[PDB]
RNA sequence: AAUAGGUUUGGUCCUAGCCUUUCUAUUAGCUCUUAGUAAGAUUACACAUGCAAGCAUCCCCGUUCCAGUGAGUUCACCCUCUAAAUCACCACGAUCAAAAGGGACAAGCAUCAAGCACGCAGCAAUGCAGCUCAAAACGCUUAGCCUAGCCACACCCCCACGGGAAACAGCAGU
């Protein structure tokens, strides 16, 4: 009939792109890595306009959005139940299928329990042992104590949100239960303290519009990106939740009123947005200024 | 089309046609110099069948290896003799030439 | 300098030093803008320019006049005569 | 300096900058030209700059030069199905003559990306033994696993000395 | 040889050798507390003693492996062909891998420069006179190697019918 649209669909997609933004220097900030001597070329206009447009499609491609994924379902599969075997172990064995060309959430990963039972792994199980057999660079077999609660705090005081996400990417499975739970505390701490400019010009921006939105709290984000005149911004923002959200107030008086542009905002504000008030008064500086350079 | 013989298409110079029915022929290949990456020229001797005693001494000739050797040190049979010793024919025009000139112009039958 | 006395020497050699001063450009303030090769009478001198943090890795006669100049991060190598003059 | 002209052919880097991997068939590659004439410049620096690349990456093809045997340039291919491919490069850049017989005669980048993967199958990264073949000796080196006993003694319990001193 | 340094001269510059500084291994001197781990005759010289191959309803199979050594030394690698062996027996096959054929494969000495039959054709008879080599043949000397390991040897006469002779280069040990 009339399904809402997914995250990868190429009209979010679209709007989430534009929202990041594309910046080259903080996109291709100097990394504190080993260095090698840098090269230099003899260029003209046109050759530098072409390597610049280069390096805007490198940099789309280092901005590609992670797909946002729901939790992955617990598994509880038993294969056999040899009893057996019951008592003649008292330690459990895992198997893992280290056959090369599988794809690693196709790969069985059983365990037989000192009961006999032979079970599939569990997520956390295949996670870790897929990180023993097939080592991926920056993943660590044992979960690092940087996620725990007292050291994300660290982290967030010093303003490190990306790097406690390119962490987290690191560390887990996008479907985990520990990849979301870090990355929605992490978008929490940034609605909290208005720190949304540090995940922009990354492929971490969707993501966290996409939490707001389905957790109807775009309020802080659209004051945000009206206080920085990116009303083009705030204008799709509140486009997209109207389109995830159809059949609420703000839609309807959209609607019933026509609205487009600026005047999304103002019927946003005054019927759905928790912060209304701040809003409009946000939304009216900003009208003054532009009317001071229009004169 | 198996052969038991290692070099199985091979161009040389005819250099001996002193032995009845088969020809010296010296063949160079590239060699790289592990120091200096330099390529030499690196030549080894074949002796090939020539059952019509056709092969001059100086003409570039291919070699096609034997399914068997038919002797302790003929491994090859001649496939073609490529450029005949001072009577070379231009491949890409058909013509014969003496050097880098034609003894017949193309022009001649357009 | 020259002199008799090594303390005569030392103020001759100083104090002309300022006067023939030389100018010395730097990449970023730490470093030479490009490979200098060059070869003065029979010692030759190959210097290379290096990314920050390399540090000095060079002969500790050209070490101790980089850092009279202000150069930071360089790799230097001498070969030939090894005549502190030349 | 290095000896020599354009002493960069005698670098691997410059070496490996090939593009031209013959298909299994071709044998033997023999080149004509011409050390004098403007239209037989190609083919001078198709043998001054690209034969080195030529046999680099195909080290079992045989390739013979010949100087002022013929009137004009060519390169003929030996195929081994006895086949022969003539190519005339007269007035033709070395640049496009490595592109023609990369065409013709050269395997192309998905033929060449495949042989790459079969030969990545060799290093199952999951099989320990020595560093040369392998990314891990011992299990030991895989953290939450027993370590090695040369870093972290084993308890008491776990050593044999200890195991037949009380059973004894 | 490096980021180099010391040393020729009455002095300077250049060239040049030597040595210093760095990192390992063995041995010697002097000295030395514990725990874990790795490694562990100088000698292809001679060996006391003990042990190191049995299994199994008799047949067979195994003792041809493992373990050892480094004397000798381009038998190790690739291709072709094809045995034995494994897949219960067959696989017109797969795996594994001999022999044979082709190719490849250490160092030093050229005051080792010639080798001396080292080639080819033919069904055969036999005919031709060639074959290797300064792009290093032939020769002498040195050395286990390219180390997931491999090659060679197994008291000596390369071999082992035979002979000399009575064997730890299996472990421990002298
Ligand atoms: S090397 Fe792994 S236990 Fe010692
Ligand atoms: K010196
Ligand atoms: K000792
Ligand atoms: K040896
Ligand atoms: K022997
Ligand atoms: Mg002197
Ligand atoms: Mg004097
Ligand atoms: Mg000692
Ligand atoms: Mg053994
Ligand atoms: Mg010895
Ligand atoms: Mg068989
Ligand atoms: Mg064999
Ligand atoms: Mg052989
Ligand atoms: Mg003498
Ligand atoms: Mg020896
Ligand atoms: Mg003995
Ligand atoms: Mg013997
Ligand atoms: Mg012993």
């Amino acid at each position: 009939e009339t399904k809402k649209p997914t995250f990868m669909d190429e009209e979010v997609q679209s709007i989430l792109t534009k929202m990041t933004g594309l910046n080259l220097q903080k996109t291709f900030k100097p990394a504190i890595q080993e260095l090698k001597p840098p090269t230099y070329k003899l260029m003209t206009q046109a050759q530098l306009e072409e390597a610049t447009r280069q390096a805007v499609e490198a940099a789309k491609v280092r901005l590609k959005m992670p797909p946002v994924l729901e939790e992955r379902v617990p598994i509880n599969d038993v294969l056999a139940e040899d009893k057996i075997l019951e008592g003649t172990e008292t330690t459990k064995y895992v198997f893992t299928d280290i056959s090369y060309s599988i794809p690693h959430r196709e790969r069985f990963i059983v365990v037989r329990e000192p009961s006999g039972t032979l079970r599939k792994a569990s997520w956390e199980e295949r996670d870790r042992m897929i990180q023993v057999y097939f080592p991926k660079e920056g993943r660590k077999i044992l979960t690092p104590i940087i996620f725990k609660e007292e050291n994300l705090r660290t982290m967030y005081s010093q303003d490190r949100h990306v790097d406690v996400l390119n962490l987290c990417f690191a560390q887990f499975e996008p479907d985990s239960t520990e990849y979301i739970k870090v990355h929605h505390k992490t978008y929490e701490d940034i609605d909290k303290r208005g720190k949304y400019d540090l995940l922009r010009s990354t492929r971490y921006f969707g993501g966290m519009v996409w939490y707001f939105v389905n957790n109807k709290k775009i309020d802080g984000l659209l004051i945000d990106q009206i206080q920085r005149d990116l009303i083009d911004d705030a204008t799709n923002l509140v486009q997209l939740y109207h389109v995830l959200h159809p059949d609420g107030q703000s839609a309807q008086g959209a609607k019933d009123q026509a609205a487009e542009g600026i005047n999304l905002i103002k019927v946003f504000a005054k019927t759905e947005a928790q912060k209304g008030a701040y809003i409009e008064l946000t939304l009216q500086t900003y009208q003054e200024a532009l009317s001071r350079h229009s004169a | 089309v198996r052969s038991s013989v290692h070099a199985r298409w091979i161009v040389g110079k005819v250099i001996g046609t002193k032995m009845q029915k088969t020809a010296k022929v010296r063949v160079t290949r590239l060699v790289l110099d592990p120091y200096l990456l330099k390529y030499f020229n690196k030549r080894k001797t074949y002796f090939a069948h020539d059952a019509l005693q056709q092969c001059t001494v100086g003409d570039i000739v291919l070699l096609r290896a034997l399914p068997v050797p038919r002797a302790k040190h003929v491994k090859h049979e001649l496939a073609e003799i490529v450029f005949k010793v001072g009577k070379v024919i231009d491949p890409v025009t058909g013509k014969p030439c003496a050097g880098t000139t034609y003894l017949e112009s193309p022009l001649s039958s357009e | 300098g020259k002199a008799t006395d090594r303390m005569d020497a030392f103020r001759k050699a100083k104090n002309r030093a300022v006067h023939h001063l030389h100018y010395i450009e730097r990449y970023e303030d730490h470093t030479i803008f490009h490979d200098i090769s060059l070869r003065f009478k029979r010692t030759h001198i190959k210097m290379k320019k290096q990314p920050k943090g390399y540090g000095l890795r060079c002969h500790r006669a050209i070490i101790t006049i980089c850092r009279l100049i202000g150069i930071k991060d360089m790799y230097a190598k001498v070969s030939g005569s090894i005549n502190m003059l030349s | 300096p290095m000896k020599g002209r354009f002493p960069i052919r005698r670098t691997l880097q410059y070496l490996s900058q090939g593009n031209v991997v013959f298909k299994d068939s071709v044998k033997v590659m023999t080149v004509n030209y011409n050390t004098h004439g403007e239209l037989g410049e190609g083919a001078r620096k198709f043998v001054f700059f690209n034969i080195p690349q030529i046999q680099y990456k195909n080290p079992w093809v045989q390739i013979m030069m010949f100087k002022n045997m013929t009137p004009s340039p060519f390169l003929r291919f030996y195929l081994d199905s006895g086949e022969q491919v003539l190519v005339d490069v007269e007035t033709k850049s070395n640049k496009e003559i490595m592109e023609h017989i990369r065409k013709i005669l050269g395997k192309n980048e998905e033929t060449l990306r495949e042989e790459e993967e079969e030969k990545k199958q060799l290093s199952h990264p999951a099989n320990f033994g020595p560093r040369k073949y392998c990314l891990r000796e011992c299990i030991c080196e895989v953290e939450g696993q027993v370590p090695c006993p040369s870093l972290v003694p084993l308890p008491k319990e776990m050593r044999g000395k200890y195991k037949a001193a009380l059973k004894a």
